[PDB]
RNA sequence: GAAGACGGUCGAACUUGACUAUCUAGAGGAAGUAAAAGUCGUAACAAGGUUUCCGUAGGUGAACCUGCGGAAGGAUCAUUA
RNA sequence: UAAAGUUGCUGCAGUUAAAAAGCUCGUAGUUGGAUCUCUCUCGGCCGAAGCGUUUACUUUGAAAAAAUUAGAGUGUUCAAAGCAGGCCGCCUGGAUACCGCAGCUAGGAAUAAUGGAAUAGGACCGCGGUUCUAUUUUGUUG
RNA sequence: ACGGGGAAUCAGGGUUCGAUUCCGGAGAGGGAGCCUGAGAAACGGCUACCACAUCCAAGGAAGGCAGCAGGCGCGCAAAUU
């Protein structure tokens, strides 16, 4: 697919894409370097991350986003901007007085990289804090786990 | 019955929060249409200028009048009406003089035989009407 | 429908005592509830008891040995710190000289003191007394 | 507030200074320097306060103006000066040196040390550096920088600097086995060997140390400062060894002394 | 009680307590699977099978003798109905009382029964959703049910 | 390199709009409360002298009356092949 | 504020004293029957890893200003207080607890939720097929 | 309604309070805009407008106590220039 849907130029900015060709500099083959890094805390870089195409700068493998803080776990409950997904936290808050607990939840809007496709509503996705990407965005979802009734 | 369930704590404070407004005290402390129509606006006391004499009668069972004043408060200018409790009182009071009332007792509520009546002078030109009941002291001249 | 056979169990339990019945009845039978029982049994309290095998669930006969005053049960099963219990036990018991608060914890379903002795808290499930 | 604030109150201060709650309404606020504002001990505390030297803040005043104390082997006329862990105060004109260093309260103990003793310091290494055509930095607890540090030394490890010359003479590698000081938290003043290490990669990893006396706990890693290579200190530890006892242990030492006090 | 009336009846099969085949039944497992497969190719829902099997060829229990449910072998033998049968006949009477009501238009209580007999599909239909037995996006609406008849 | 000027921006400002403010211009209109009930009746409490009450509708100096359906909190737990 | 179990979570009432919707259905909310008991470099089966099934709960360990409250010591002449002081230069204190919820950590696994194998694109096992694969060339790479 | 530490009361639960000396925030009559500086949108700095207000020879000049005292006003309500 074209990566090359925005007035200006989408390219990783850290890999030169057009070092010199010669007969002996190209056989067949143009070659385009991926820039990947693998973010700490035992999150394995997924595969389309490594051998995808997309331009995201606030994607944690590819971007340039440093994934360091709270990592947190949420429900998707809304696909609907563009790389930017809506999960929902859902907790249990002990009123004293009553000895008892309500249900409360908490919206968050993470950013979601173009290497995770095929999420879901209902997918649990564990997501990882970084510095301020939009107005309201603060997390980055570093997993997805399907929702139970993968068949 | 009544809901228990561990999760039922946002159920129990809302309900309780909704029942508490049929507490007639708990309402009329907390609704604010109390402290409005409260002539001393909150305060313990009040000072107000005596605009006449008045009489007031007891209620049916007992047989007497009641010396009262109307009094004008200076922070508002609402007009109450205020017992001179002791007796011969209501010749240490002139006309025009300022006066410190308090509530009756009750927190706003008539007292005894004296109808609409929930307040007594304390203090007369700034001297207490103890004091010139007791003759320890004399209205200023 | 039903919830909390535990509380169908004690409530049979405690309305036979009070007639004065040699035996009771409880149906359905749970492990929760026979634990509950073995508990009951261990302070001399009940008596022996027959859990009878259908292949649905299984029913009880427990034998009544007039000793009990009030077995109850305690919905919903709020987590007892064994910093609460004492006040779960001048809330429950009679006296500080009998009656126990039965509680379940990680170390198995045991009666207050066994919680003290180990050290544990949990959920507490009911007293008896 | 705008800009830095230069007052300290008297009982917003540190707790381990022992300051009282009615000799006045501020604490002495201590200048910014090698070490943190809650974690030193200013000079006028310790010179009016611990040693009784001087019964004012004028007379800790005239003691260090007349160039008479010594920190790490250089004079220090602030009297509001940070002096914290591993320090050393020299007092040439009475012939006194101490050594700062923890109590098991947690508190600055009034710790003399021989003379010779004094002309060296323990220095925990918070980071190493490459700078600068590639030589390597060494910056220690002091905030003191030193060049071409052994490549043997990383972080978390102690070095002793001689207070002379500054350079670094040894080492000791923060491993199993070595003895240690916690510097920070609930077991502050405590002396135990290092028994493991719980590392939390994004979050404070968590070292357990353990007492001489069988007693363990455990601290931060960044509350945690080599003190001695296997069990046995490279410095002169206070009166007690480090080991904390417990209330009823103090009560009964304290009834022991009375008893063969009066 | 009943779930959509004040009735409390106990009107219910008693189980035996015996797991085991009878001794006069001398059917294999194999033999009541062909049974079975004869009696759905019949075009007869599993309740039915099963009554049949125990009125006339002596099957007091299928579960006991293959080891197996009656639904359970239908659809592992592949001829097992779209939807299930308990929502089939719930949507068949709902379809029956609809008709009613279109020329009988007075009936109130016709239209009540109606809601009842809908709400107790939405719920069946919702659990078998739940189970993934129903498409996500299977709904009952009332236009074209019939064919679902 | 000062005064000054164009433009920009921030932007306080006598902006030509709905005055939740008790206060008064209120004679006003219709309602609540202790009435020498003063007067006129007696609607309810006894089968209260037309059993009472509920909903609804009409009518009336006034309590109330009347129609329709209902309840007993009735003055019937009962009336006989 | 207590008394007020007259706001009732503990812990109230609702036939007649104030009070249960005219009656059903119904989403959220709340609540839900039984059931499952020896694996990475080692010089101590003898340092280690989890790559495997998540939480709630409970226990523990870190970290968590002081002052206040609780509380240890100490004859302010006593006490409220204070953090002092004690002995014939010396000796000694300036403790300790609690710090809820959320976050971090480590044991337990009853209780409660939750998960896999049902068109087997299920577990283990050896086979058929692909890669610069930080060296599988002390020799100048080829 | 500045928030918290915390306070009163309290058998176990709880109720009410916290302007107030410690920590954090905000403001300096109300808004706004800046200079200097590491740090201020500072007011015991400046610039303007709005309100108030001081001196004047009418040309002009100057202002900001929610700092310590003190005064007036306000009030039931709070101290020494």
């Amino acid at each position: 697919a074209d990566i090359q849907t925005e007035r200006a130029y989408q390219k990783q900015p850290t890999i030169f894409q057009n070092k010199k060709r010669v007969l002996l500099g190209e056989t067949g083959k143009e070659k385009l370097p991926r820039y990947y890094k693998n973010i700490g805390l035992g999150f394995k870089t997924p595969k389309e991350a490594i051998e995808g195409t997309y331009i995201d700068k606030k994607c944690p493998f590819t971007g340039n986003v440093s994934i360091r803080g709270r990592i947190l776990s949420g429900v998707v409950t809304k696909m609907k901007m563009q790389r930017t997904i809506v999960i929902r936290r859902d907790y249990l808050h002990y009123i004293r007085k009553y000895n008892r607990f309500e249900k409360r939840h908490k919206n968050m809007s993470v950013h979601l990289s173009p290497c995770f496709r095929d999420v879901q509503i209902g997918d649990i996705v564990t997501v990882g804090e970084c510095r301020p990407l939009s107005k309201t965005v603060r997390f980055n979802v570093l997993k997805v786990t399907k929702a139970a009734g993968t068949k | 019955g009544k809901c228990r369930g561990l999760r039922t704590a946002r159920k129990l404070r809302s309900h309780r929060r909704d029942q508490k407004w049929h507490d007639k005290q708990y309402k009329k402390a907390h609704l604010g249409t109390a402290l409005k129509a409260n002539p001393f606006g909150g305060a313990s006391h009040a000072k107000g200028i005596v605009l006449e004499k008045v009489g007031v009668e007891a209620k049916q069972p007992n047989s007497a009048i009641r010396k009262c004043v109307r009094v004008q408060l200076i922070k508002n200018g609402k007009k109450i009406t205020a017992f001179v409790p002791n007796d011969g009182c209501l010749n240490f009071i002139e006309e025009n003089d300022e006066v410190l009332v308090a509530g009756f007792g009750r927190k706003g509520h008539a007292v005894g035989d004296i109808p609409g009546v929930r307040f007594k002078v304390v203090k007369v030109a700034n001297v207490s009407l103890l004091a010139l009941y007791k003759g320890k002291k004399e209205r200023p001249r | 429908v039903r919830m909390n056979v535990l509380a169908d169990a004690l409530k049979s339990i405690n309305n036979a005592e009070k007639r004065g019945k040699r035996q009771v009845l409880i149906r359905p039978c749970s492990k929760v509830i026979v634990r509950f029982l073995t508990v009951m049994m261990k302070h001399g309290y009940i008596g022996e008891f027959e859990i009878i095998d259908d292949h649905r669930a299984g029913k009880i006969v427990v034998n009544l040995t007039g000793r009990l005053n009030k077995c109850g049960v305690i919905s919903p099963r709020f987590d007892v710190q064994l910093k609460d219990l004492e006040k779960w036990q001048n809330n429950l018991l009679p006296s500080r000289q009998f009656g126990f608060i039965v509680l379940t914890t990680s170390a198995g379903i045991m009666d207050h003191e066994e919680a003290r002795r180990k050290h544990t808290g949990g959920k507490i499930l009911g007293f008896f007394f | 507030a705008r800009g830095p604030k230069k007052h300290l109150k008297r009982v917003a201060a540190p707790k381990h200074w022992m300051l009282d709650k009615l000799t006045g309404v501020f604490a002495p606020r201590p200048s910014t320097g090698p070490h943190k504002l809650r974690e030193c001990l200013p000079l006028i505390i310790f010179l009016r306060n611990r040693l009784k030297y001087a019964l004012t803040g004028d007379e800790v005043k005239k003691i260090c103006m007349q160039r008479f104390i010594k920190i790490d082997g250089k004079v220090r006329t602030d009297i509001t000066y940070p002096a914290g862990f591993m320090d050393v105060i020299s007092i040439d004109k009475t012939g006194e040196n101490f050594r700062l260093i923890y109590d098991t309260k947690g508190r600055f103990a009034v710790h003399r040390i021989t003379p010779e003793e004094a002309k060296y310091k323990l220095c925990k290494v918070r980071k190493i550096f490459v700078g600068t055509k590639g030589i390597p930095h060494l910056v220690t607890h002091d905030a003191r920088t030193i060049r071409y540090p052994d490549p043997l030394i990383k972080v978390n490890d102690t070095i002793q600097i001689d207070l002379e010359t500054g350079k670094i003479t040894d080492f000791i590698k923060f491993d199993t086995g070595n003895l240690c000081m916690v510097t920070g938290g609930a077991n502050l003043g405590r002396i135990g060997v290092i028994t493991n290490r719980e590392r939390h990669p994004g979050s404070f990893d968590v070292v357990h140390v353990k007492d001489a006396n069988g007693n363990s706990f455990a601290t931060r890693l960044s509350n945690i400062f080599v003190i001695g290579k296997g069990n046995k200190p490279w410095i002169s530890l206070p009166r007690g060894k480090g080991i904390r006892l417990t209330i009823a242990e103090e009560r009964d030492k304290r009834l022991a002394a009375k008893q063969s006090s009066g | 009680g009943r779930m959509h009336a004040p009735g409390k009846g106990l009107s219910q099969s008693a189980l035996p307590y015996r797991r085991s085949v009878p001794t006069w039944l001398k059917l294999t497992s194999d033999d009541v699977k062909e049974q079975i497969y004869k009696l759905a190719k019949k075009g007869l829902t599993p309740s039915q099978i099963g009554v049949i099997l125990r009125d006339s060829h002596g099957v007091a229990q299928v579960r006991f003798v293959t080891g197996n449910k009656i639904l359970r072998i239908l659809k592992s033998k592949g001829l097992a109905p779209d939807l299930p049968e308990d929502l089939y006949h719930l949507i068949k009477k709902a379809v029956a009382v609809r008709k009613h009501l279109e020329r009988n238009r007075k009936d109130k209580d016709a239209k009540f029964r109606l809601i009842l007999i809908e709400s107790r599909i939405h719920r069946l239909a919702r659990y078998y959703k739940t189970k993934r037995v129903l498409p996500p996006n299977w709904k009952y609406e009332s236009s074209t049910a019939s064919a679902l008849v």
